[PDB]
């Protein structure tokens, strides 16, 4: 009776939702056609993600948005053609061309109304709506712009419903576009006061994880999407599987957000081990939680050793026992390389689930009986904000590429106020981090 | 959510099984099955090792024939 | 095959909560009434006088 | 006669209640279908204390199950003995509290407790001669500590003359699972001191120690921890259901344990408890039971009783035993440890005897002790509260639901006030 | 629950560790693939393997070792050797560019790129352990990368761990026979480093073992392999009492509490007996008295030094086999009675004896004969100053004309650190000379 609605906007959001929904279908046993696996053989656990249509198949509680017809048309052609509602894969006619102003003032206005129609058409059906999940690529025009418009409209239309954001900021030095700081800072302004929880998913860190652990020297976007889907499944499995210590979606904001302004945080996962050397180690809960807190395993390119810890939420799925979790937490607390802020004596919220992680054919991970996904709030996140700020100031000093944004209806003063908002956001973190 | 399993492995016992338990003598926390369970899990996981490595090798060979054909 | 076998005819000609009451409440024999428990018993000219006092507290109803 | 009704709230409260009813039912020989199959009159002589009789000769517990989320009572029906409870007694919300004391005490619990208050009124008035209430809940959670205490406040104004009993799981800093743990724990003690007639504190840290050190069992789990608490709960009211040499009900314990109205926080323990490999080395005797009973490591609380002075103590012995041996041991332990007992009250131990031991056992005893060393538990909770509250961390949810900072300041002061006025009797001299 | 961690850095360290781990695997029964055939052992319960190996949770066993080097030839040889399925793939850390016999290169330029990985590996290994006894390190001192990485690792561990004991088996350059030409410089610098950061050091110079192999084993052309086998035998005899039950059990802690009079003096010489070929074993009886006499006679010293030129400050000897306390006491009494060997004045008793029951094992293709009695002797004597003085003279003759110093100065190391190292050395010989004088 509890439902979460996933919003996928932009090419990155679509391509991560593909893996997420493939993982969900495989984990719940639903065929790509949308049916139970043939005439070979319900626990009513699929209700969190799927809904019964009254005759046979299930329909995912998702909506796809894009202005580029290519990805959506190719999805429609693909083998998951019969799974989604035909009018849930909303597609545009012209791309925003990496322009935030286009997708926020010119093109996205003719599609946001239809998206709102579809989203309320999905929301009125569910009775126990837990919240919303949104996936978008920040370094993209239509992605950031449409995400901004959707968040702004959803806030006023719904009020107290929680929203979770899994954004992908540009990497510190490695990227694919040349104008991404602009729409990056603009979307940062848009989401700062509109999203309740933001989870950092920089690509460079995931490339590092793959190279170091999975021993893959030729990785593509598919591996990154599979890892993100595993993170999402580990986060959500408490809402649909029995466990010894349950945590609901409403029980994350109330434990990881000390103040309303500060809700930016990064995630981690463990174990991430290739099958060639996977279980030639014991994978006790102690070493998997040690690997999770290891700084090199951060899913975002940040060093927690450079700042204090605010709060930590970690969830174990498998055959863990609370006493072992307590022992591991005590060991981590006694460890000196990791330090917590003074006004937070206890900073761990633990959840336990008995559903072991599922494996996908053609994947890279190994079939574990134990796993842990940890999301932490720390003051060290400000380094990415600082390095992103420095990049923007270089181009903006010489009016570089500004005429492309001004000519699309955006006022000149937007950049200055966005810079001020980044400055204030940085203002918050260092002030709260210092000892009283 | 629900707590329908006392632990990951052993389910809730039958009512006839708990004949006493008014006086604290049987706790079913002493396992009496830990060694055999973990020993079985060892080979259970070893089989997964072997399988996954097999599909992996198949994947690299399938990759290699492609570059051979292009050459 | 859980709620997809549904039909209009089947619902409107079906009683869900007002079918027959189950057992443990059926336990009254319709024929036996008052004036038949005692005035229709059988009666005696020489009764039995044995009465027993058990060492068990009387059940309360 | 002099029967009691049971109330359990929250995920923690339901789990403790479920194991408790399994213990009681097997103690009275009641099957999961409610049909008695015991062996003696005494198993049926006073069965009305805990069970209500319906049509068909079946017995149903007079327990009220309450929570703000439907998952847990979907689970309680999935375990053994899950079909005893009357389905009408189940009350549940649709959203839950989410570890927010304000949400469960002001917004959601307040509008939902009107329903569960009605069913309690139905159960309480139905019985002939009520004795009191007993409540199991956890102070570290949202709905358990929040909406549970509001029920305690509401019930007290309606039945002032009835004994109110509580089993509280006080959160510990050692085994910590929630970041907002100190706030709601501190707030609940404020409401609990003014209403509960008897409060027995329970700590998960102490329970883990007993399993690891005394029982030495490999894998502790909540199934084992709930079993220990359930055994202790049954031993307190054992003499209420069975004959004995010296009878003592809940009211008699309160008179002989509480010197002053604001000192009603006790620590409990159970004996005997032995491991499988050590069962053939010990000898079950009255001197042996009292030796383990007063042991510091045997208490179900994190407070060490050798850091303070006992005010009063109570022991309830079960089984057939000689009265002289019981009385002389109580005198013996008091004479040898005169530095651990407050001196302005002579003979501050009470003894009770019940002739029916727990099934499969020959002798057993439960201990309820009012000690001045319990202030340690509040002190460590207070320091965590004042560390977080100085920077106003994690406060906007409590403030965002109508609560103001004056409530937090007043709650801290009164809990601080209790600690200061509870130590004052430790240093009292005659 | 008692464990040790072995550290192998440099080509010499890797080649010694190969033989050491081969001997350990053969002794505890683990097959090269890592899967134990499984048995109920013959001594000290089934927990013997816990000291060196850790259960992997699924099948095999993984040694508690880490291999460090910058030249990948030996690492690749190990990875393609018979033990490829034994060691964890990520604990065999290898670099790309060798230090080229340059201590400055191995300590200032290309060391930081490996020390972080090594420290992460050590931390993750120590997390698994519960009763970690201490660390054992093996390194060639005459090699640039070996000496530099060992010194930097000791510097890092001294502040990372502290109270955990660290043991060292160093192989000093021989008095006249040596391979390189600039080894005095890095030997002096490495001594200057390790003197302040090594708890216990053992001298293992080549020439003594060379002469031992030439004399006792009747083999004219052995190689480094046999030397590594001898070193592995010494290590196993040293650490046997930890994992095998004995009449008198001596821990790692009961070495520094009985062998080092002062923290400044911890340099020791080793000796092992009996070691003789199976051809000559047909004749003599191999009694405890004769084996301890062979251990004490100077020509058997594992280091090229003569104990007859100094006093014995303390001696540690561990017996394994079927030795008896009464007979070892007889041997000790005879040794004390003998006038050729003299002890320092302020040491009325100078013996710490340990006894283990398991006789030594044998290695296929070996040279040592399987015997029923053995003893390994560790002695601390003031005669150690002679090798330090000889190396000081060699280094001074090196540095008189300022040769080969351009590389060291240009690699980042300042020119005159040799002066400070020489001062530390001279203070060391002065300390040894002053200690041994009679009161
Ligand atoms: N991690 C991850 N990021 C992706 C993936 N696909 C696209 N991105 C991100 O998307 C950014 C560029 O935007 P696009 O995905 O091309 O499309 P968009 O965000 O909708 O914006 P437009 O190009 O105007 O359509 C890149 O910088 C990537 O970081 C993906 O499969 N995985
Ligand atoms: N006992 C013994 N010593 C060895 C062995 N191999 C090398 N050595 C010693 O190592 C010294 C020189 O070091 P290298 O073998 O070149 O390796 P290194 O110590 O890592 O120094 P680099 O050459 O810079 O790599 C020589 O003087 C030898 O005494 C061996 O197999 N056994
Ligand atoms: N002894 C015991 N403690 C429990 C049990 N279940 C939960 N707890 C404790 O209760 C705390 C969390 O309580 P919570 O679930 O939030 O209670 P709620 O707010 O009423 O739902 C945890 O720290 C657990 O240690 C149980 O079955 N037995
Ligand atoms: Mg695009």
């Amino acid at each position: 009776m509890r439902e979460v609605i996933s919003i996928h906007v932009g090419q990155g959001g679509i391509q991560v939702g593909n893996a997420c929904w493939e993982l969900f279908c495989l984990e719940h046993g639903i065929q790509p056609d949308g049916q139970m696996p043939s005439d070979r053989t319900g626990d009513d656990a699929f209700n969190t993600f799927f809904s019964e249509t009254g005759a046979g198949k299930h329909v995912p509680r998702a909506v796809f948005l894009d202005l580029e017809p290519t990805v959506i048309d190719e999805v429609r052609t693909g083998t998951y053609r019969q799974l989604f509602h035909p009018e849930q894969l909303i597609s545009g006619k012209e791309d925003a061309a990496n322009n935030f102003a286009r997708g926020h003032y010119t093109i996205g206005k003719e599609i946001v109304d239809l998206c709102l129609d579809r989203i309320r058409k999905l929301a009125d059906n569910c009775t126990g709506l837990q919240g919303f999940l949104v996936f978008n690529s920040v370094g993209g025009g239509t992605g950031s712009g449409l995400g901004s418009l959707l968040l702004e409209r959803l806030s006023v239309d719904y009020g107290k419903k929680s929203k979770l954001g899994f954004t992908i900021y540009p990497s510190p030095q490695v990227s694919t576009a040349v104008v991404e700081p602009y729409n990056s800072i603009l979307s940062t302004h848009s989401l700062l006061e509109h999203t309740d929880v933001a989870v950092m998913l920089d690509n460079e860190a995931i490339y590092d994880i793959c190279r170091r652990n999975l021993d893959i020297e030729r990785p593509t976007y598919t591996n990154l999407n599979r890892l993100i889907a595993q993170v999402i499944s580990s986060l959500t499995a408490s809402l649909r599987f029995d466990g010894a210590l349950n945590v609901d979606i409403t029980e994350f904001q109330t434990n990881l957000v000390p103040y309303p302004r500060i809700h930016f945080m990064l995630s981690s996962y463990a174990p991430i081990i290739s099958a060639e050397k996977a279980y030639h180690e014991q994978l006790s809960v102690a070493e998997i939680t040690n690997s999770a807190f290891e700084p090199a395993n951060m899913m975002a390119k940040c060093d927690p050793r450079h700042g204090k810890y605010m709060a930590c939420s970690m969830m174990y799925r498998g055959d863990v026992v609370p006493k072992d979790v307590n022992a591991s937490i005590a060991t981590i607390k006694t460890k000196r390389t990791i330090q917590f802020v003074d006004w937070c004596p206890t900073g761990f919220k633990v959840g336990i689930n008995y559903q072991p992680p599922t494996v996908v054919p053609g994947g890279d991970l190994a079939k574990v009986m134990r796993a842990v996904c940890m999301i932490s709030n720390s003051t060290a996140i400000a380094e990415v904000f600082s390095r992103l700020d420095h990049k923007f100031d270089l181009m903006y000093a010489k009016r570089a590429f500004v005429h492309w944004y001004v000519g699309e209806g955006m006022e000149e003063g937007e950049f200055s106020e966005a810079r001020e908002d980044l400055a204030a956001l940085e203002k918050d973190y260092e002030e709260v981090g210092i000892e009283t | 959510m629900k707590r329908v399993k006392e632990s990951y492995f052993r389910e809730h016992p039958h009512w006839s099984d708990i004949n006493g338990c008014s006086g604290a003598k049987e706790f079913e926390g002493e396992d009496l099955a830990y060694d055999a369970r973990i020993k079985y899990q060892k080979e259970t996981q070893k089989q997964w090792i072997e399988q996954q490595i097999r599909e992996k090798k198949m994947r690299e060979e399938a990759e290699r024939n492609e570059e051979r054909a292009y050459a | 095959s859980k709620k997809t076998i549904l039909s209009g005819f089947m619902k409107n000609n079906s009683i869900v909560g007002f079918k027959e009451c189950l057992d443990s409440q059926l336990q009254l024999k319709d024929s036996k009434s008052e004036y038949n428990d005692k005035f229709q018993s059988k009666n005696r000219i020489h009764r039995d006088t044995s009465i027993f006092h058990i060492r068990n507290k009387s059940q309360i109803i | 006669m002099r029967e009691i009704v049971h109330i359990q709230g929250g995920q923690c409260g339901n789990q403790i209640g479920a194991k408790f009813w399994e213990v009681i039912s097997d103690e009275h020989g009641i099957d999961p279908t409610g049909t008695y199959h015991g062996d003696s009159d005494l198993q049926l002589e006073r069965i009305n204390v805990y069970y209500n009789e319906a049509t068909g000769g079946r017995y149903v517990p007079r327990a009220i199950l309450m929570d703000l989320e439907p998952g847990t009572m979907d689970s309680v029906r999935a375990g053994p003995f899950g079909q005893l409870f009357r389905p009408d007694n189940f009350v549940f919300g649709q959203t839950g509290a989410g570890n927010n004391w304000a949400k469960g005490h002001y917004t959601e619990g307040a509008e939902l407790i009107d329903s569960v208050l009605d069913v309690v009124r139905k159960e309480a008035e139905g019985c002939d001669c009520l004795q009191g209430f007993q409540i199991t809940h956890s102070l570290g959670g949202g709905t358990g500590s929040g909406m549970g205490t509001l029920l305690i406040s509401k019930v007290r104004e309606e039945y002032p003359d009835r004994i109110m009993e509580t089993f509280s799981v006080v959160p510990s800093p050692k085994v910590s699972d929630t970041v907002v743990e100190p706030y709601n724990a501190t707030l609940s003690v404020h409401q609990l001191v003014e209403n509960a007639d008897e409060c027995m504190v329970i700590d998960n840290e102490a329970l883990y120690d007993i399993c690891f050190r005394t029982l030495k069992l490999t894998t502790p789990t909540y199934g084992d921890l709930n079993h220990l608490v359930s055994a202790a709960m049954s031993g307190v009211t054992c003499c209420l259901r069975f004959p004995g040499q010296l009878n003592s009900d809940l009211r008699k314990l309160a008179v002989n344990l509480i010197p002053f109205p604001r000192l009603h926080f006790f620590m409990i323990g159970f004996a005997p408890l032995t491991s499988r490999g050590s069962q053939q080395y010990r000898a079950l005797t009255v001197p042996e039971l009292t030796q383990q009973m007063f042991d510091a490591k045997n208490m179900m609380c994190a407070a060490d009783p050798r850091h303070g002075r006992y005010l009063t103590a109570s022991a309830l012995f079960r089984g057939r035993m000689s009265t002289k041996e019981v009385d002389e041991q109580m005198l013996n332990v008091q004479n040898k440890n005169s530095s651990y007992f407050v001196e302005w009250i002579p003979n501050n131990i009470k003894s009770s005897i019940c002739d029916i031991p727990p099934k499969g056992l020959k002798m057993a005893v439960t201990f309820v002790g009012n000690s001045t060393a319990i202030q340690e538990m509040f002190k460590r909770v207070a320091e965590q509260f004042t560390a977080m509250f100085r920077r106003k961390a994690f406060l906007h949810w409590y403030t965002g639901e109508g609560m103001d900072e004056m409530e937090f300041t007043e709650a801290e002061s009164n809990m601080n006030d209790l600690v200061s006025e509870y130590q004052q009797y430790q240093d009292a001299t005659a």
